């Protein structure tokens, strides 16, 4: 079962996982195909921010939903 | 037809009936844009605040929730900065049945209990779970702040 | 060695007859692998950089390999020389430095030292000027690709062990490189555009002969190819096009096929057209903005004083490294340019495109005789078994070609009559829902369908008319297809618009010249009138919210202007804001225009009544906004930014009323919109048509005002009905519509009485209970005709007295 | 005590309670044959919800009272 | 004898190996100096997939050859 994950660019990815993965699970495989560690990828879904310690079984379970990266850069002038 | 007879209705009914601790009415004499105000629950760190609702109908109400937004900022777990709040009978758990007054009450009750579960806002739901005397003090400096 | 290179012309004969004496010995391959390493070492180490720059040594260079590489005998043991594939642990970015084949593939004019020579010395050059200074190398970048082709070429046909080691070189840096296409990839530690451009054209250049115009050596190229696992082409962590993990794998497993040059070759310059040419367009497309952001810092700084002096030289040094910083970024923007707008090598990449989209088609034809016969015209389980577990790249790395290469007026897409095939792909990919599940990408290909019909300057037909005219697959079924896929973008939500707004341009220009089109509309919405009504309300339900939308977005950012008018997140979010009121504009603007000339011909299909009454109410609640003082107060800097013309957009409003004005449906339907009708709107939208001069005719004002007294006398008969029934029993009202029931149905799981049309409308949300939350369904009603009967009795009782 | 749940489909399980038990206590009893988490407990009672921290001595259930088992969707 | 096996990232490795082996055994070896599970591992010769049960002879393998290993696909 499959996910999507989109970013600001207009970047379109896929992405398998499963219920009982945990989200830092998949931002660690994000980080794999990204180049960009799991601390700064932050997923909207809902418009509400998920947390590190869940997993994908609790936010709305469905099949070929569509996740938001919004990009948090350590470094603020 | 579809919309306009039954937010008379029940404009109607709590103008019988007034609720006790919150109060609602339209924004001048525009029906699909309302107010409500409550007063915070004496068992609750938000005891002594006043807070004003921004209130938009859609065009379906009867079978769609309204779209309800907080103006005063107060310190919550479950109310971001733009007052938006995270409630269930706004969302799919919704049903035609249901009543503003009822709506306004259930405000009401998540402010009493303060379901953590939700979060909308992680540090302070993060405060919530591990000390409780900074987050009663927060509310009640920010209700100092805001809700007078 | 070094005299040598320097002097190559004059060693060309004397060293001819010592490379020919090591062939008849067989002892060519010591000397093969004393030469090469030194060649790497000079270049390396004599040479800082070797680049295009200096034209007396890599002149040299190439002679040398053609010297080299003629020789048949030696062609077909070239690969053993040490050092010629790269090391198992070896660096992404080290491809080109540590390799016999790596500086040579590098000479590429998009270099930044060959950038800076030629673009540094002035930034502001004129148009004029700018096409010599990229003529004067795309010729000799031409020779250089032309010699290179004629080496690899040569190392193709030396034997059967040089073209299987050529593409396993090829696959390990195909594999070392999938971060190009990443947002921010490490541009230190992965392979330079120049490089891999210079390899991605050799492989397309090498599909020229099976690519031919007949098509006929189109059966050269393997369609079973991806049943077998593939031994150079890495496809894990690639995604299918409608297959997961797991159904691959044992499709794999499934069914347990001898590899061959021409199916390895055809599928590993797909990918190099993705990972390779797809990433430096990326690239290059964020050259506009670095350069925005970069200029802000530099001006922040330039406005500090500096004394202190470990800080002052600190500072000065910032400025300096910055300064050729954006030096190198404004070279290498313009360089990069120059090198796309060279004709003679997009037309190429732009035909393999085309022979490659027919290869698709024919991949997908279940007689594989596209190029022969044309084709005939849940999901992932119909899909077709061969084209279901091919990956996402090849069709991703020429759609991001095709839209990033259109923005030049130099584009090789225009006039090109072998365009066609793509654009037979792109509709098959259209019309069956089964081919592909993932709708992102095909919201790329709609955006790019929308690009390509975009009407010129001289507002003649796009490029794309010819085609959506003179092809005879399209024509059958574009309509329905991009109907279909309208309604489907459905599945917060700012980019299910986007999709809508390149749809909305192509249904415009469709309708507007093309007259068979506009008779398969109509023809559309009387024979398959369930089909285009689902088209009309998914079109109706988002334009309510519209402009709602766009007006919380322009106060948004009003709102963050004034802020900065009193950190560097509130810009971002004007930014965000802005185009999300920008496209709300847009949009809004579009389906009022498509609401206009659909009106226009067919008012038919919008009077019937299950969209009647919601038209009415959005263009009632549309019409109060434009006129009332919400758009009048918003007074936005530049209207014409964000496409915010109300003024424009209330002439295709009312054209829409009058379009419908000879139905007596609708005029009874917004006479019933109390919520956002009155007659003093359009009194109002009179005089601001008025304050536009010649903008609206006076008998369309006139018309405008008839209408509005009709639906005037009509609302005032209304309420002389209303007036007429006064105090009722609080038994006669629907418990939810609190009003009195038409037909009356007794619900089975809470027993209490509810109107047919409003229990209608809550299943068609959700089919439970309002009452108990017990399961419901439409079937499961019961009609009280008793109640009714006293519904009638009570109402003529009421009508005694009137 | 004989006790009924029915959840969305029609579905309907039958098992024992007590008038000492709590909410979570018959929710106890829901995971023995479903496995659904404690957190999901969702009791639609006439309309009125049913606190899944309180004792089963104040939601005034009768023998073979029917509740209404739903599985939730909380997050936003 | 000693054979060749050809990864898809293209690591060569040497393994000592017998005519009458098993080729689970032949993948029980490469997970010792590897660390790769069997059933992961999918082993190609001369382009055909091979079989678990089956021996380096029956195939026709001859020594010094080149295998090509291709770890199948993994899930997420």
């Amino acid at each position: 079962m499959q996910i999507f994950v989109k970013t600001l660019t207009g970047k379109t990815i896929t992405l398998e996982v499963e219920p009982s993965d945990t989200i830092e699970n998949v931002k660690a495989k994000i980080q794999d195909k990204e180049g960009i560690p799991p601390d700064q990828q932050r997923l909207i879904f809902a418009g509400c921010q998920l947390e590190d310690g869940r997993t994908l079984s609790d936010y709305n379970i469905q099949k070929e939903s569509t996740l938001h990266l919004v990009l948090r850069l350590r470094g603020g002038d | 037809m579809s919309s306009s007879k039954r937010i008379a209705k029940e404009l109607s009914d709590l103008e019988r009936d007034p609720p006790t601790s919150s109060s609602a009415g339209p924004v001048g004499d525009d029906l699909y844009h309302w107010q409500a105000s409550i007063m915070g629950p004496a068992d609750s760190p938000y005891a002594g605040g006043v807070f004003f609702l921004s209130i938009h109908f859609p065009t379906d109400y009867p079978f769609k929730p309204p779209k309800i937004s907080f103006t005063t900022k107060i310190y919550h777990p479950n109310i971001n900065a733009n007052g938006n709040i995270c409630l269930d009978i706004l969302k799919d758990q919704w049903s035609p049945a249901l009543t503003l007054s009822k709506v306004l009450l259930s405000i009401s009750s998540l402010l009493t209990d303060a379901n953590p579960d939700d979060p909308l806002v992680p540090e302070i739901a993060h405060i919530y779970k591990t000390d409780r005397p900074k987050y009663e003090a927060t509310a009640r400096e920010w209700t100092k702040k805001y809700a007078v | 060695i070094t005299g040598i290179v320097s002097n190559v012309n004059s060693y060309t004969d004397f060293l001819s007859q010592i490379i020919q004496r090591a062939i008849l010995e067989g002892t060519a391959l010591d000397l093969l692998n004393a030469v090469f390493p030194t060649l790497l070492e000079y270049c390396n180490k004599h040479v800082s950089h070797f680049d295009l720059n200096e034209s007396v040594i890599y002149n040299n260079v190439l002679t040398i390999f053609e010297l080299f590489v003629t020789f048949k005998p030696i062609a077909e043991i070239f690969t053993k020389i040490d050092g010629f594939f790269a090391d198992y642990s070896c660096k992404p970015q080290d491809f080109e430095r540590k390799t016999i084949l790596g500086p040579i593939l590098s000479l590429s004019p998009i270099e930044a030292a060959v950038a800076i020579r030629n673009y540094g010395d002035n930034l502001l050059r004129s148009k004029q000027q700018t096409a010599m200074i990229h003529e004067s190398l795309q010729a000799e970048h031409k020779v250089v690709i032309d010699r290179l082709f004629f080496i690899v070429d040569k190392l193709v046909r030396g034997s059967l062990n040089s073209r299987t080691d050529m593409i396993s070189y090829f696959a390990h840096i195909a594999n070392k490189n999938h971060l190009r296409r990443a947002d921010h990839p490490p541009f230190k530690e992965l392979s330079s555009n120049g490089f891999m451009s210079n390899i991605t054209l050799l492989l397309v250049r090498f599909s020229q002969p099976f690519l031919d115009i007949s098509y006929k050596k189109i059966d050269k190229i393997d369609a079973n190819y991806f049943n077998n696992p593939s031994l150079f082409i890495d496809l894990s962590g690639e995604t299918r096009l409608n297959s997961d993990f797991k159904e691959a794998d044992a499709f794999y497993d499934k069914n347990r096929s001898k590899p061959n040059f021409i199916s390895d070759c055809f599928f590993l310059t797909l990918t190099y057209l993705h990972y390779g040419l797809g990433g430096t367009l990326s690239f290059e497309e964020k050259m506009g903005s670095e350069i925005k952001a970069l200029k802000e810092e530099i001006e922040k700084v330039k406005k500090i004083a500096a004394n202190h002096d470990v800080f002052a030289r600190f500072i000065t040094a910032q400025l300096s490294k910055m300064e050729k910083a954006l030096k190198t970024t404004e070279s290498l923007r313009f360089a990069l340019q120059g090198f796309f707008a060279h004709r003679s090598l997009q037309l190429e990449v732009f035909d393999f495109i085309c022979g490659a989209s027919t290869f698709l088609i024919r991949v997908v034809d279940p007689e594989h005789e596209f190029p022969f016969k044309q084709i005939k015209l849940f999901l992932r389980a119909h899909a077709p078994v061969p084209f279901k577990y091919y990956p996402e790249f090849v069709v991703e790395g020429p759609v991001n070609y095709s839209l990033y290469i259109s923005k030049y007026q130099t584009s090789p897409i225009f006039r090109n009559p072998r365009l066609g095939s793509f654009v037979e792909f792109t509709t098959m990919v259209l019309r069956c829902p089964e081919l592909v599940s993932n709708p992102h990408l095909k919201g790329k290909l709609v955006q790019l369908l929308s690009v390509g019909a975009m009407p010129l300057t001289d507002n003649s037909p796009g490029f794309m008319m010819d085609i959506f005219e003179h092809d005879e697959l399209v024509n059958k079924n574009l309509l329905y297809a991009l109907l279909d896929f309208y309604v489907i973008v459905e599945k917060q939500f700012y980019d299910k618009f986007n999709s809508r707004y390149s749809i909305s341009i192509i249904l415009e220009e469709l309708y507007y010249k093309i007259p068979s089109y506009k008779n398969q509309l109509i023809w559309q919405s009387q024979n398959n009138a369930d089909f285009f009504v689902r088209f009309v309300a998914r079109m109706l339900n988002d334009l309510t919210f519209l402009l709602d939308e766009g007006l919380s977005n322009l106060a948004e950012v009003h709102n963050i202007q004034n802020e900065l008018d009193n950190d560097k997140e509130l810009q971002t979010r004007l930014a965000s804001a802005s185009r999300q009121a920008k496209s709300s504009c847009g949009l809004a603007d579009k389906s009022m225009k498509l609401f206009e000339i659909y009106s226009k011909d067919i008012p038919a299909a919008f009077v019937t009544p299950e969209i009647v009454y919601r038209l009415a109410s959005m263009l009632n609640y549309n019409l109060e906004s434009l006129v009332g003082p919400k758009c009048g107060e918003l007074k936005v800097k530049d209207p014409q930014s964000y496409s915010f013309n109300p003024k424009d957009l209330l002439k295709a409003l009312t054209t829409v009323y009058i379009n419908l004005s000879e139905q007596s449906e609708f005029i009874s339907a917004v006479a019933k919109d109390e919520r956002s009708f009155n007659r003093n709107l359009f009194v109002r939208a009179v005089d601001i048509l008025g304050r536009k001069t010649g903008l609206a005719s006076p008998e369309f004002i006139e018309k405008l005002l008839n209408f509005a007294n009709k639906a005037e006398e009509q609302r005032k008969a209304d309420e002389e009905e209303d007036l007429e029934y006064g105090d009722v029993p609080d038994e006669f009202l629907d418990p939810l519509m609190y009003t009195i029931m038409k037909d009356p149905v007794i619900l089975p799981a809470s027993k209490m009485n509810i109107d047919r049309s409003t229990i209608k409308a809550h299943l068609l949300s959700d089919s439970t209970d309002p009452f108990n939350r017990m399961p419901l369904k439409l079937e499961d009603v019961t009609p009280n005709e008793e109640l009714r009967q006293k519904i009638l009795c009570f109402k003529k009782q009421k009508k005694e007295e009137a």
